């Protein structure tokens, strides 16, 4: 540097410099969330309720002056399994699932699987949420029953911990039990599950904040040998 | 479902009538410009730390 | 791309005068800013210099505990503060961009002055062979410049700057570290030299292109500025 | 359809009797007699610093001096590879940028990911500023790839299983070059910029021609997805990494599958591949933190360029002077 | 490339035998399925792990299909029995790459997939 | 003689490695390791300087230089000893900000923060230290019995309200601040991994409290009712006293930093 327009432009370099602190600083403070959903699903109102072929969206919002950015795909193939490489460092994944069709339960139940032992998203916990339960209210008192999908929901009876007709409780833990024990089959304590019974409501945030809460506490003590 | 069959065997049908060529020629032919242009590879043969601005 | 400065005026001898350079066009917080004085009948001569980010400033050797430069990146003005004025700082000033990273051309752009009149060592010299030379509108010409330092550096750039002000106008930029021709000019002028000795050649010739040509050194920080070439 | 699938299948016999009879003596059987080139010793000669987020791609400029290089936190910067210094710092409108280009002549760069849309930066502008110039939407799928032709023709590639060449000035698609089954994941142009091979997930490779916009030549070899494709410098051949940890060379004029590149120890996949400037050595990166050097004419491991994170993307200088490599842990080196 | 080849009307309460025949491919390193379709969206029916070890089925066939592969000619075959008024075809399936538990094989050609059989069980 | 030698070299080794390693490896820059690199850097400090005088005088059991050379060595001890005291205090807030209160962890721990918490440390107890012992602050109407005392080596010296307040301070702030810490995060260490099974934290935060009060604890209260008994205890008592304190930054870098499975594959 042993030139005038040389120091000037190390002096420029210096600027770009602190202007790149600056960005680095606001971006620490940050949480970025990705959503999962199907068509069926209500991912797409409880995006509002919280509030061109483009490829993605984003949404923000903010509670107890902590900033969540999540973002959901657009207009994309049915083909998931090469952009999905670039959401290995989120807080936390968002899953919604539609627990009153009967029919293409299974199907959510195999994206649910495939997601949670994918090699790149590991160490990644899941938020799952069932959503639409006034239909399955509705649709159960009624009597389209639930024994010819699953042949195992005859030798099934609500477990003692369920804190809630009974019938209405016994179908919602066995559809959540189901899912947690798809998820509990592997997994070696570095991601977790947090299930929800969710309606068509004004504390999902509240609930998104708790989990992502636990979660970051669980990976400090994880990191710390105080786990 | 007739038209993506019918692409795909014109297709094959053009790729068919290519003019090809001996394996052993190409190998030849790619030792032949390797060889020729070896010296000016600063990565295979390495450049004294005179005329490189990467040094130290 | 724009810039006007305002202030000027007569100044009685050991006032005060205040000039401001007021730039809009532009991203003004990105160029560094210089301020380039023309005596009303001898050549250009350079006086101070502030940086983008505002943390380095040079003066000239002449004056240096005179003047007082400072900028406001929020309303994109420059100034000037002068104090104790001397009978020797009569002439126009004028107010310079410049941007420094790999491959940009600093002092591309110059302002349109103003005029002040005043009531009554170990630096580069810089000299050109001759005063005036008398042409016809489509033969060649060749014009000289001398340094008594040698411009090339060890990373291999040669720091010499050719100008060529309109009879009336601002001075403008024709070439930029020897070789490499400027923007908007025409593709007829070239420029060569070896260190020490410099010459810059005009094949054509119209009616646009009489005027002074300048010789600059960036070489180092002090600036000093060619004699003057007038082409009739 | 079932006499459309015989006809389609007989084709297909009526090409690999072919290439099987044109296919005579391997590469392993020649080149045996050469002297190998040994060994190979590479430093660490400088290392930017500034990415926030991972790094995905980066591109050499024609100079050999200038680099540009893209990260998740949604910022593009151009280096000086010499002083180390910054020039540029670019912010984008969307964080989920995939790829990078710098025009030839050095005066526009190119960005694209998860959103569809190419844009294209003007550097050289009269305000001492960059700002964007145009942006090229029609695609369906994420942007994996995008190369300049000249200062007004761009090639891009797709997740929709399309590649298309554009009109800058205008913004408008001239060409679309369908026929790819899975999503495309690399594009390389030719020294004459005549043609440009493709690489999709169906396990293919395509050759194009861009002045008349249709398929020549097919390849395949390969059991997994394509992931990075390069070209080699004479014109006459290229090379492919895949998702099973292997390497191919392939001819254009024999249309078949030259020497193999792979070994026991690596089951990771690779993710980019370069030549150097006379082709001698083959050099591509890996997913088990590593980068590995061959010899490009008898498949020997000669050399290893041990970072923190994953290799995502490589590059050799025109002049052939260094070697740049990017990763997932923001960090450049410079080799040589 | 890669080819995957498929053999298999019947009267109620019959049981049957679909095989896959491939080549190009390493066969033992890879994540096999069979997914059918009904004149309706396709869906997952039986995975089978590299060396067998784990095997998993839809409840609408729990109990009364199995399916089985051999490494040794690379071929996998589903046992059908005890068949119930299943008008699909059967396709074949491969994972996209080797050595992983994880796979996501939809309507747009996936590639690693054969054309498929058509079995009826219906008078 | 050679069990004190030792102890010297395995602090300089210890504390070398730690500074070598998060100095080179461009992985390990992050806020909270500096304050790991500068423990570090001050124990290398102390093990490359007191080590050797303090060496000489407990096996001879005399002062062997001069009078106005005494008044530096004590100086440097009392400086040092405090500073690593608040440094593992700091050390301790750290990881409370991180475990209890994550949503805002980052932004607390910015490199301002550590940089801030370093010139604290660093600057507080020279002042300090100096001072006490230049000026004679210490020795405040205990000159006579000082001098009876005194003309037979050097000792940390304290009158009956200056040795209690050092005491107060260095042995006050930093534990109290260090044990209610670690008191809080066990609980909900074991609140956490209960919740999960529905303990490795009790073992860790137990060795490590543990190391810090059997390694500080007794010397300071010996120091503290030393004025208030008279003096009864024997002047060659002090020095297992002192090398306890020593042993003690022997053991910190290896305890705070080879416990961790990231620093030893960063090696
Ligand atoms: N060995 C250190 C001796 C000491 C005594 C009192 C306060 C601080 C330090």
């Amino acid at each position: 540097t042993l030139s005038a327009e040389d120091k000037a432009a190390v002096e420029r370099s210096k600027m770009i410099e602190k202007q790149l602190q600056k960005d680095k600083q606001v971006y620490r403070a940050t949480h970025r969330l990705l959503l999962l959903g199907a068509d069926n699903s209500g991912k797409s109102t409880i995006v509002k309720q919280m509030r061109k072929t483009s490829g993605i969206f984003e949404t923000k919002f903010q509670v107890d002056k902590v900033n969540f950015h999540m973002f959901d795909v657009g207009a994309q193939r049915d083909e998931r399994r090469k952009w999905i490489q670039c959401f290995n460092d989120v807080t936390a994944i968002i899953f919604v699932v539609d627990s009153s069709d009967y029919n293409r339960l299974q199907e959510a139940l195999n994206d649910f699987k495939s997601i949670w032992n994918n090699r790149w998203l590991r160490t990644i916990s899941v938020i799952l949420f069932l959503n639409k339960q006034d239909l399955l209210a509705e649709k159960v008192l009624a009597g389209s029953k639930i024994e010819d999908y699953f042949p195992e929901f005859a030798r099934y009876t609500t477990p003692e911990d369920a804190t809630p007709d009974p019938r209405v409780t016994r179908a919602k833990y066995f559809i959540r039990d189901e899912f947690l024990r798809i998820s509990t089959a592997s997994g070696d304590g570095r991601h977790y599950c947090y299930p929800h019974f969710t309606c068509s409501d004004t504390e999902n945030a509240r609930r998104i904040f708790n989990d992502c809460r636990d979660i970051i506490q669980r990976m400090h003590l994880r990191q710390y040998e105080l786990l | 479902s007739i038209a993506q069959a019918r692409k795909l065997v014109e297709q094959l049908k053009m790729e068919a009538n290519i003019d090809r060529i001996k394996v052993s020629k190409a190998a030849a032919d790619l030792m032949a410009y390797c060889e020729a242009h070896a010296k000016e590879d600063p990565l295979l043969t390495p450049v004294p730390a005179s005329e490189n601005p990467f040094r130290e | 791309v724009q810039l006007v400065e305002s202030g000027g005026g007569l100044v009685q001898p050991g006032g005060s005068r205040k000039l401001s350079c007021s730039a809009s066009g532009f991203a003004f917080s990105s160029f560094g800013m210089h301020w380039v004085r023309q005596a009303p009948e001898k050549g250009l001569e350079w006086v101070a210099y502030i940086s983008s980010g505002s943390g380095t400033i040079y003066y000239a050797d002449t004056v240096k505990g005179r003047f007082t430069i400072s900028r406001d990146d929020p309303k994109n003005t420059l100034f000037l503060q002068m104090t104790s004025l001397r009978s020797e700082d009569t002439a126009m000033y004028y107010c310079v961009r410049s941007i420094y990273y790999y491959g940009s051309s600093p002092f591309d752009f110059w302002g349109q002055g103003t005029t002040l009149t005043v009531s009554a060592s170990a630096d580069i010299v810089m000299t050109q062979a001759t005063s005036s030379v008398p042409v016809t509108p489509g033969e060649s010409v060749s014009i000289s410049c001398r340094s008594s330092k040698s411009l090339l550096h060890s990373n291999g750039n040669t720091y010499l700057y050719w100008f060529l002000q309109r009879p009336g106008q601002s001075p403008q930029l024709l070439i930029y570290r020897m070789s490499n021709l400027a923007s908007g000019v025409p593709d007829r002028f070239s420029g060569s030299g070896s260190g020490t000795a410099f010459t810059l050649t005009i094949s054509r010739l119209e009616a646009e292109d009489v005027g002074v040509y300048y010789c600059m050194q960036h070489l180092e920080y002090p600036l000093t500025f060619g004699a003057g070439t007038k082409l009739e | 359809l079932d006499q459309l699938r015989q006809e389609a299948e007989q084709l297909k016999n009526q090409i690999r009797d072919a290439r099987k009879a044109c296919a005579d003596a391997t590469l392993s059987q020649i080149t045996n007699n050469i002297d190998p080139v040994g060994r190979i010793q590479m430093r660490t000669r400088r290392t930017l610093r500034g990415h926030l987020a991972k790094i995905y791609a980066m591109h050499w400029g024609t100079d050999s001096r200038l680099l540009v290089s893209a990260s998740q936190d949604g910022k593009l910067i151009i280096w000086d590879s010499y002083t180390t210094n910054k020039v540029h710092a670019i912010p984008l409108r969307s964080s989920w940028v995939m790829t990078c280009a710098y025009a030839p002549s050095g005066n526009y760069v190119a960005c694209g990911g998860l959103d569809n849309i190419c844009s294209i930066y003007n550097l050289k502008t009269r305000e001492g500023n960059v700002r964007v110039s145009r942006e090229l939407a029609g695609h369906t799928g994420y942007l994996s790839c995008c190369r300049f032709l000249d200062d007004n023709q761009i090639v891009t590639s797709s997740g929709d299983t399309t590649c298309a060449l554009w009109d800058i000035e205008t913004g408008q698609q001239t060409t679309t070059f369908t026929g790819h089954t899975g999503d495309v994941m690399s594009l390389s142009l030719a020294p004459d910029t005549r043609l440009f091979v493709s690489g999709a997930c169906d396990a293919s490779a395509k050759l194009w021609d861009v002045r008349e916009g249709m398929c020549r030549q097919t390849f395949t070899g390969h059991e997994s997805d394509i992931n990075a494709i390069c070209f080699f410098p004479n014109g006459n051949a290229f090379a492919t990494g895949s998702d099973d940890a292997t390497c191919r060379l392939f001819d254009l004029r024999a249309d078949q599958e030259l020497m193999t590149y792979s070994h026991d120890n690596i089951i990771c996949g690779i993710t980019s591949v370069s030549f150097s400037k006379s082709g001698r050595l083959l050099l591509a990166g890996y997913d088990d933190f590593n980068c590995n050097v061959w010899d490009a004419l008898k498949a020997d491991r000669a050399g290893v360029l041990a970072h923190d994170n994953r290799v995502s993307c490589l590059g050799v200088t025109d002049d052939g002077m260094a070697v740049a490599t990017g990763s997932w842990d923001s960090f450049l080196k410079i080799w040589n | 490339q890669v080819q995957l080849q498929e053999s298999g009307l019947v009267q109620p309460g019959g049981s049957l035998r679909l095989s896959c025949a491939a080549s190009g491919f390493t066969f033992s390193n890879y994540k096999m399925n069979w997914v059918r379709q009904a004149p309706k969206g396709l869906e997952w029916v039986s995975d089978i792990s590299q060396s067998g070890a784990s095997i998993s089925y839809t409840g609408s066939v729990k109990g009364r299909f199995t399916i089985s592969r051999d490494n040794a000619k690379n071929t996998l075959y589903l046992q059908m029995n005890s068949l119930k008024p299943d008008t699909a075809v059967y396709y074949c399936a491969r994972c996209p790459a080797p050595f992983t538990r994880d796979c996501f094989d939809t309507s747009t050609t996936y590639a690693y997939r054969g054309q498929g059989t058509q079995v009826t069980v219906s008078s | 003689y050679s069990l004190m030698s030792l102890i010297i070299l395995a602090t300089l080794v210890g504390n070398l490695i730690v500074i070598i390693s998060i100095s080179h490896f461009k992985q390990l820059h992050t806020p909270t390791n500096w304050l790991l690199h500068s423990m570090a850097i001050v124990d290398f400090l102390l093990g490359c300087l007191i080590m050797p005088c303090s060496m000489v005088r407990t096996v001879e059991r005399c002062w062997y230089f001069g009078e106005i050379l005494c008044k530096v060595h004590t100086s440097t001890d009392i400086m040092l000893s405090s500073a690593s005291i608040f440094h593992l205090a700091f050390i301790s807030i750290d990881r409370y900000c991180a475990v209890c209160d994550p949503l805002r962890y980052k932004a607390k721990i910015n490199i301002s923060t550590i940089l801030v918490m370093i010139l604290v440390s660093w600057s507080l107890p020279a002042v300090y230290a100096f001072g006490m012992i230049f000026l004679e602050l210490n020795l405040k109407g205990v000159e006579e019995l000082y001098r009876s005392q005194v003309s037979d080596g050097c000792s940390p010296f304290f009158s009956k309200v200056s040795g209690v307040l050092a005491f107060m301070t260095s042995f006050y702030i930093p534990g109290s601040v260090m044990l209610f810490v670690y008191y809080r995060i066990y609980f909900i260490a074991k609140g956490q991994a209960r919740s999960i099974n529905r303990t490795k934290a009790a073992k860790t935060l137990g060795i490590m409290v543990g190391v810090f009060l059997v390694c500080w604890c007794p010397f300071f209260l010996c120091t503290v009712l030393d004025p208030f008994l008279g003096y009864v205890i024997p002047p060659s008592l002090n020095d297992a006293l002192y090398w306890f304190g020593y042993l003690n930054s022997a053991l910190n870098p290896m305890v705070y930093a080879f416990f961790y499975p990231w620093f030893r594959r960063a090696l």
